[PDB]
């Protein structure tokens, strides 16, 4: 039971044929060795005519094209990356100075310094006042207005009171913002992978993606490929449940390099201890194939059409 | 010591930030204008901070498919004259 | 203990007065992550030139373009000229030159006045100076060295300034014996 | 520019630009190698990038933005008193 | 007066109520014991309302 073993059989019907539902021993969707020129796999299997057809999630390639015939793919897809969903976030020791951003907190205080000393050159400079307010009384004052708190002293002069009722409107404004930002809280990629080389990543050992891989160019997949080449013990695993499990059994110190389909159905599925990260770093589809000269290859293509126009590949995924 | 003008000015002002006071009336109609600027204060800086909450919370929180356009005919919605857009729509079986 | 608290402030003002300067002429105030002369890297952006680091071309860095509602376009402008840091220097300038010259025509026990007035006044200048800057900065990032010898210059200048009144005050009552 | 509309929701269907030519066109066998060696070298990303991102002209804490004009408001303030102390 | 056991017992829980005070600390160390007890007050009040 499945997606593919669906699509075989509407692909059956639309032409007509029949299908007997194969699995392969090696369980490896296929590739070819540079030296050997040799086939594994479904591909192997096809070339080599022990079948005849693949409904499966094969992804299309230059290399297999060369030697097979795909249809138009049945299924868009990416690489992406697969990594243990880490633990929730606790508030936090000194998570109370959150609802206002650090320059608010930092200007505070230098607002603070200043109002003081105004207030202490204000009270007590002229030599015709010689008003309790020294430079020790005056930082009081400002400190107990900010908190909202007793005041004790208050400025008798005219200059001293226009200091102290702008730092009473500062103090209403900032600490009612913070009081209604409470409220509001209490109410409601790849390169950082190639950077981080504590953080290890590998790929299924026969697939597009580790050939991709290979076959790159660009720096920060190329710094990749050096790594897995290089990274002791082989990061390669043979089946996506093996790198599902590594991943699964790291603590979140094993990433794993695959298409976003399987990502987004784990993901979907508990335990749900994973998650797909970043963005898709090459864009392919999945195709049906059939070997060179197979009189299903041009119907398979229609069938495909028809699927999707129909919106019958969007129920099966959904 | 007593409410003069400037006193009085100084009284208000303190009494609207709620930033306590150096001297408060003594007489019954010095207590009826306080205790009548204290409730004016008390109500509308409640209602300040409340409305101050209300514009960051609502905004921290910001119709969006086919469904809802096919719902809408106000809004007129519109393809290319010849296109695979106009054709995907003609030969479409989903109901929206 | 006068005459000790005449060099404390004397220092304090010349401190104040190079750090200020040196926070305006540097350019690390803000460590941000964009583009060097016209890729995305890092850059020792300042008040003036937006210079650049770690970078293909490391080292090789221009002049900030202030310029892309007349509220916008006045706290630009106030943002372009930095004309609060700069006349914060000039006040801090000004004062000591006043403390200096509280040796030669003495007796005026009026002019020290002058000087902590000189000396808070540039400190309030100093503080709406860095809300501009980091307000118009909202137009990661983290701040360099240059922003906190300003943020110091702030502080020591409020200090002397406090030392200033108080020495006034200590003259005029020394001259009411 | 000028940046004067914006996309909704997401994509109603998936589909591909495909180069095309006649029923038994000589150039259909090549265009597909062509297309697929581009796409392994990551030329049309080049492209993409050059012709897209090139052309590019487009709760959470309080920030000194959100409350600069009470700072202003106040500093003015202390300007004002220390005038008015001197004037007297 | 001064503080003590009892002044002073009332002057911490006039500040948490936020009901203002009839005196305060005039020492360095009394206004650091009433600074910090000023801040516990308005974070843990703000976070009730």
């Amino acid at each position: 039971e499945g997606y593919c073993v669906d699509l075989a059989a509407e692909i059956a019907k639309h032409c007509g044929f029949k299908y007997k539902l194969t699995i392969v021993g090696d369980g490896k969707y296929g590739a070819r060795d540079a030296d050997t020129k040799i086939w594994n796999g479904m591909v192997g299997e096809l070339v080599y005519g022990k079948a005849d057809i693949a409904i499966a999630p094969l992804t299309i390639t230059l290399v297999r094209e060369e030697v097979i015939d795909f249809s138009k793919p049945f299924m868009s897809l990416g690489i992406s990356i697969m990594i243990k969903k880490p633990q929730k976030s606790k508030p936090g020791v000194f998570s109370f100075l959150d609802p206002l951003a650090y320059e608010i907190w930092m200007c505070i205080v230098f607002a603070y310094i200043g109002v003081s000393v105004v207030l202490f050159l204000v009270s007590r400079f002229s030599p015709y006042e010689w008003n309790e307010f020294g430079i020790f009384n005056s930082l009081w004052f400002s400190l107990g207005a900010f908190m909202r708190q007793g005041c004790d002293i208050s400025p008798r002069s005219l200059s001293g009171r226009i200091v102290g009722g702008v730092w009473w409107f500062f103090t209403l404004i900032i600490i009612s913002s913070y009081t209604a930002n409470l409220a509001a809280f209490l109410t409601v990629s790849a390169e950082d992978l190639s950077k981080q080389t504590e953080i290890a990543y590998g790929t299924l050992d026969s697939g597009s993606t580790k050939e991709f891989f290979r076959r790159s160019k660009i720096a920060v997949f190329d710094k990749m490929w050096t790594y897995m080449r290089s990274a002791e013990p082989s990061v390669f695993v043979r089946t996506t449940a093996e790198g599902v499990a590594r991943v699964r059994k790291s603590k979140g110190k094993y990433a794993y390099l695959l298409e976003s389909t399987m990502n987004e159905y784990i993901e979907q599925r508990k335990p749900c201890d994973t998650m797909k990260v970043g963005g898709n770093l090459d864009s392919k589809g999945y195709g049906i194939a059939t070997p060179k000269g197979s009189s299903l290859g041009t119907p398979v293509n229609l069938a495909v059409l028809k699927l999707s126009e129909q919106g019958v590949l969007d129920k099966l995924k959904n | 010591n007593e409410f003069g003008i400037f006193n009085s000015l100084w009284f208000s002002l303190g009494a609207f930030m709620r930033q306590g006071c150096d001297i408060s009336p003594r007489s019954l109609s010095g207590r009826i204008v306080g205790g009548v600027w204290w409730f004016f204060t008390l109500i509308i800086i409640s209602s300040y901070t409340a409305n101050l909450a209300a514009f960051l919370t609502v905004e921290r929180m910001v119709i969006e498919s086919a469904e809802d356009l096919s719902k809408q005919t106000e809004i007129a919605y519109g393809t290319l004259d010849s296109g695979s857009t106009k054709e995907f729509f003609r030969r479409s079986k989903i109901a929206v | 203990d006068r005459g000790v608290q005449m060099l404390l402030t004397t220092v304090g003002a010349f401190a104040a007065f190079s750090l200020m300067t040196i926070a305006v002429g540097t350019d690390y105030w803000l460590y941000s992550r964009g583009v060097c002369k016209t890729e995305e890297v890092m850059t020792h952006s300042g008040l003036w030139r937006t210079c650049c680091l770690e970078g293909n071309f490391k080292g090789l860095c221009k002049q900030i373009d202030h310029f892309p509602d007349t509220a916008e376009y006045f706290l630009r402008a106030v943002r372009a000229s930095s004309i609060f840091p700069i006349l914060s220097v000039i006040l801090l300038f000004m004062g000591g030159l006043c403390i200096a010259a509280s040796e030669f025509y003495k007796t005026r026990h009026n002019i020290i006045l002058s000087a902590g007035i000189f000396f808070v006044s540039a400190g309030l200048s100093n503080i709406i100076g860095i809300i501009v800057y980091i307000s118009a900065n909202a137009g990661s990032y983290s701040y360099g060295w240059s922003f906190y010898f300003g943020a110091l210059s702030f502080i020591i200048a409020e200090m002397v300034g406090v030392l200033a009144v108080h020495m006034f005050i200590d003259r005029h009552k020394q001259l009411r014996a | 520019k000028p940046c004067d509309t914006m996309k909704v929701g997401g994509n109603l269907d998936s589909k591909g630009y495909g180069i095309a030519t006649p029923k038994g066109s000589s150039l259909g066998t090549p265009v597909n190698l062509a297309v697929l060696k581009l796409s392994e070298q990551g030329v049309l990303d080049k492209l993409k990038n050059k012709w897209w991102y090139d052309k590019g002209e487009c709760t959470s804490a309080l920030s000194l933005s959100n409350v600069a004009g009470v700072f202003y408001i106040l500093v003015g303030g202390l300007g004002l008193a220390m005038l008015v102390a001197l004037i007297e």
